[PDB]
């Protein structure tokens, strides 16, 4: 049903985009399987008490911070008969307490209170059997890095600083350097399998050729080295770029004028982390954004903008301003977010064949030059080896 | 004296515009130095100031339909908004605080018709010249969520 | 999968609420299985020709009135090429007649006449081995109980009166004691798989847990021989007469909660009086239709006590809002956890009549009774 | 005594709805008001049954309260889109008149959907200076309430 | 003649129709109207067709007599949800205006949808005391109706 | 096994066939992608070099297009590199096509023209040496023009147009597009039913006369060799200009309604002629979009007559409006019966004319055609 053509990742089938047992097997073996998932930012649960509810895949998940300062996280499921325990997108809490009967939990999740639990009246309750410690949501693991908070169901995942590697653990110290504060939540709801999504954010191919507006209203634009990192996993990436003033065919060039801050030269930097994450900077535009599968067909991007605690007035007003590039109406990201959505579409008669990703080679290493699908196929060479699809060469 | 149906005839002028996609007059209706967003209930209960658009001059809002006519991809489409009636904050004779109802539809060339943003908006008018102008105009959705991208602005 | 962990209905496999192929054996199985699908009130058809279009399950019934007080069912669906027949959800006929030939049927939906059957100048029309009689709609089994009409497909189902055995019979009868009237119909539409408010109503459990309103008496539950019926008694506002009543019962119960697979519930809580029936509709969503009820003797003042009252029940209810959002929670909370199981233990595995609260042996009640239609045992 | 009138006093009503600022909904009515959500169905046939059913303001009020501090609901706003207005009869001080209605749900969550439509119909009184509801009945056009009712419409 | 006279009468013929009330559509009309519903596809390319095509009001009258006698569909209602005239030009006595509109569709088992939305481009004119529509075209901003349209708009 | 025909013969029709969404993707490949060829549109409205049209072939998305040399070609609407739609546009006209994404670029015969970058940037990256562009382009589909039809077939094999319709079906077509045509209006309906219900439909003789009322208030059919096409002849308004109407067929004929297989109607009733187009959504939903036409000599008094009788038609006619609704109620009423059958047993099977009032010969035809394409035969 579901036939790689071969060993390399240079042809995708265009089965795996519709395919819902498939879809159903990446719920076990990506999302509750060896990877982390972008839960929140560290900042934005500071006080004890402090949760948010959000999902791993289609897991429903508790991101909370506990007395004792650090972040625990478990699956959003009562252990009783099933009911979300936090209905709130966020909020602050001592325990928490399922509506439906009253069972209670910890900010570990663990179950600590059953009402009722050995009858009223000296009749019903639990036989002796019923153990509280035996009975509760699924707990993740969590890990902090640079404020970001990650889940994974897996007790074999490496460590978040091996599991990103090298290359991509600097980049994002290099962003997330200093205390940030949120300026911005959206989501967009794509019209696409996620992975479509997740293919394209890698995509260093489409970059100058989807997107015009750089080129449409360009007139002195000084000339960049672009260039691809991908981790050894294949799983993770950074695509990146690096008179005297830059020209514009706009009447206000303010929406593209800002200030030095990374002692860097790089003005563009995109960073992705299997299965979900993206964190940007673009000038001075910071953003993470958080992917989600809904059904075969759909996801949801949740952006959360970003500016630096330090920032002045004047250079806050520039990331407001810069930040129509991105989001859903993104003089980049707007594009973005339709592109899969034709892939989906233009594929409808076409779940027997196979997608062509050939440019850069036939490997999933580094690169420089944006003409290469190396962090394409890297996704897929992550992808293949959670699911075990992997072929013999 | 600005009144609620002086802002209802203006607002409908402004939903003509852009359901009709004569959006080069949009930013017509704004002053030169105004503000103009697109935000949701949650950024602004949280006080937080990022826009899906976010525009401190009159021609911030002509560069975005000139990137919307010269530069930008997407798939053809209408709005249709449904506009309530104004009720006014502040007011004198030349100024007003206001908010309006709003309901936008978008209609796919496809054929596809659905709920796009819900919200009202929340405004600072001027006049100039005779009828009123914009000094400053924050669409705060009832939704958090974006279905696909967004092209035109509310 | 759908793995039933064993026999107890200890433990229900998450599954069953998300399964499309189990699903469609429901259909097989219970709906136009042995049970008895609740239709409407005779009193809501009084005259011969008096019809309603209703459910059972995902299979769309007539209920009609036809002469010397004979009430008969059948398939809203037409032996021809299968179009609904009835497009109406009431009214009043001599005949129905498929819109789309023009077959007509009998209030019993026998085949009466067929468009050209004999053709037109001896040309074309039905084959000599073609009989009105041996095309038809399925017919239902039609069995009234003080006032409620049900149906069943099944020639091999227990009377309506085995069927509820004696317990819930008297729980009916005492409720439906003499003559009633709707004085109102709403449905609320649910976020879950039936399966979650059927067991949320025969769930005593969460009375006083979910429903914060009723603070701010002796409980029970009685359950029937097969698990699948089961019955719940219980015996700083500003304008307090929304909780004011009359005695109406000889008997002091202020609340009795009565339901009877696979759909039906009889509510009695203080005056407030009213039928539920609930309908799957796809794998995560179900219909509840309520119709509120009076006695035709109320006086004016009694009348209004029922319409004050209403506020507790149905899609605003005081109570009710949080018993049609609750199995949405259950739907969602689950979505990662198909392969996991429902703990079922309050009470131990005990499945029959019992007192208090903390139990839940009429949900497991609905289990036995729902794995024995579904050949689930193990 | 017009439609722009009656037309400003819907807007506050639904700005009041639609901006959670709940406390303030009762304030819409006379102290002996009648409030009650029904639909066409049950309006048809004189069925006098309501999703909600109030005989005074301080039946409002309570359901507020119950809304505040009782009952559990995911959260969840309201967007009225009111139509303009249509008088049967009106004086200087009292007016029968019915207001089209949408009303849109959009989940705390996101997702929004058409949850109730129809026309109010109304009974004005004046209560010195300020138009007041001696009387709303909001007649559903559908039969069907999505999960749950809990704000007004 | 200003917005409010047209959005009165609007308010009255959107009434007509979703009161099912349809005998007393055509009155809304001159003896010799044009009546459209079409799409913007079509009027972008100046194309005539309409799904609705009437030149005079006796062909509205036969439409309804149609409706009530003849035509089978099932049961359902709608729900218009205008908004503010604009007028083009206007006299004292005639007028040029459009008008968005939005039209739920709400079956009788209680399925409520977003059914069709565009403008009226109108051409009014004063019969003794109120507005006449001379011509109402229907605008819809989709070429797509769902299933059958039974009702005009 | 709700797919199961019941026999050799098409007098019953398993329900099943409308809602296994197996079956329904084999029709794609069967039906859509097989031997058959699929309407796209007018020669006429295609009428300069570079001008395009997308539309569908099932449910796979065509691009149809005009060259210099007066040719039409249709190639499938998909990019050969990662999948994207190639063209965006109901209709426009251009040079080359280009993909949005990375802009590969297309002739108008759908071959791969460009790629971006093939040979790198700056020499960085790009393609290896053995990729080649001419090994890679959407699928091209063969295209047949019959008296401005525009079909497409994605089939090798397809007999060509004139010998798929058969000489009678040509015939028709050729009397009633005998003079340049102009469109006049377009509209969708989309249909709340399976594709296949609306088919049946419009070679339904049967319903001519039972579902649609209008004549009544205020026959004759051919079937092709294979069964796939049919041909359907007839030979107190207040204001009755409605159904006035003037002779321009020298033959009396007044209703002419023609389909082919599997999805193309084209239509005259009196002077209102109209081409249909139904291509399949979902399971259970479809789509008809509606071409009105006139002729381009119309006088201005023959063109209103065109737009007045068209009230007949469309979504809103006197007429269709009950064909678009009639399907759903199929689709509705055996909603609990994916088990069994509809009854085609009306009239005989033969060689030539049938009386249309009182046969379903068409209809079975229909099913022939489509067993043969499917390998569902017996
Ligand atoms: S489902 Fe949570 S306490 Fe019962
Ligand atoms: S389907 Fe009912 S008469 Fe033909
Ligand atoms: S998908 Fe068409 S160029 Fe890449
Ligand atoms: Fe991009
Ligand atoms: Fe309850
Ligand atoms: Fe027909």
């Amino acid at each position: 049903i579901i036939q790689w053509h071969g060993a390399t990742n240079t042809r995708v089938p265009f089965g795996i985009y519709t395919d819902t047992a498939n879809a159903d097997q990446e719920q076990q073996r990506i999302y509750r399987g060896e990877v982390w998932n972008y839960l929140c930012l560290e900042s934005e649960i500071p006080e004890a008490g402090d949760f948010r509810t959000t999902f791993a895949g289609e897991t429903p998940i508790v991101v909370v911070r506990d007395a004792d300062q650090e972040i625990y996280a478990f699956e959003n499921r009562c252990a009783h008969r099933g009911a979300l325990i936090a209905l709130e997108k966020s909020g602050r809490t001592d325990s928490f307490q399922c509506v439906y009967h009253a069972w209670s939990y910890n900010r570990q999740g663990d179950l600590t209170g059953v009402a009722f639990e050995k009858g009223v009246k000296g009749q019903g309750g639990m036989p002796a059997s019923f153990c509280k410690e035996e009975h509760g949501p699924r707990k993740l693991r969590v890990a902090v890095f640079c404020g970001l908070v990650f889940g994974s169901f897996s007790e074999d995942v490496p460590s978040i600083e091996d599991y990103l590697g090298p290359e991509i653990c600097e980049r994002i110290e290099r962003v997330l350097h200093k205390p940030v504060e949120v300026i911005g939540r959206f989501t967009q709801k794509l019209p696409n399998n996620w992975k479509l999504y997740f293919e394209n954010v890698k995509d260093s191919y489409h970059a100058s050729l989807l997107h015009m507006f750089f080129t449409t209203f360009e007139l002195n634009r000084l000339s960049q080295k672009g260039g691809v990192i991908v981790d050894e996993s294949g799983g993770h990436h950074v695509s990146y770029s690096m008179s005297d003033n830059e020209r514009y065919r706009l009447k206000d060039p303010s929406l593209l004028e800002g200030f030095e801050e990374f002692e860097d030269g790089v003005t563009l930097q995109i960073l992705s982390v299997f299965p979900g994450f993206v964190l940007q900077q673009i000038q001075n535009s910071i953003a993470v954004r958080q992917l989600l599968p809904k059904s075969i067909s759909s996801s949801e991007l949740n952006w959360t903008y970003l500016g630096y605690a330090d920032d002045s007035a004047e250079q806050r007003k520039v990331r407001l301003k810069q930040a129509n590039l991105i989001g859903p109406a993104g003089f980049i990201s707007m594009e973005d977010g339709a592109v899969g959505g034709f892939v989906q579409r233009g594929i409808a008669g076409a779940a027997n064949l196979d997608a062509v990703i050939e440019m850069g080679g036939d490997h999933e290493g580094s690169s420089e030059g944006r003409a290469t699908e190396t962090s394409v196929r890297g996704f897929w060479k992550a992808y293949r080896k959670h699911m075990g699809q992997e072929m013999q060469a | 004296m600005i009144h609620e149906i002086q802002i209802a005839a203006f607002n409908a002028a402004y939903a003509k515009t852009i359901d009709s996609d004569v959006m080069e007059q949009w930013p017509t209706f704004f002053t030169k130095d105004c503000h103009y967003r697109v935000t949701n209930v949650d950024n602004h209960a949280e006080g937080l100031a990022a826009g899906i658009v976010w525009a401190d001059s009159q021609d911030m809002l002509t560069d975005r339909i000139s990137a919307l006519r010269e530069a930008n991809i997407y798939e053809r489409h209408r709005y249709r908004h449904i506009l309530g009636l104004p009720s006014i904050q502040s007011a004198d004779a030349t100024q007003a605080s206001a908010s309006t109802p709003f309901l936008v539809l978008r209609i796919m060339h496809t054929g596809e018709t659905e709920v796009f943003a819900s919200g009202e908006y929340h405004d600072k008018f001027t006049t100039i010249d005779g009828k009123l102008r914009l000094q400053e105009r924050v669409a705060v959705c009832d939704s958090t969520v974006t279905d696909t991208l967004m092209s035109l602005p509310l």
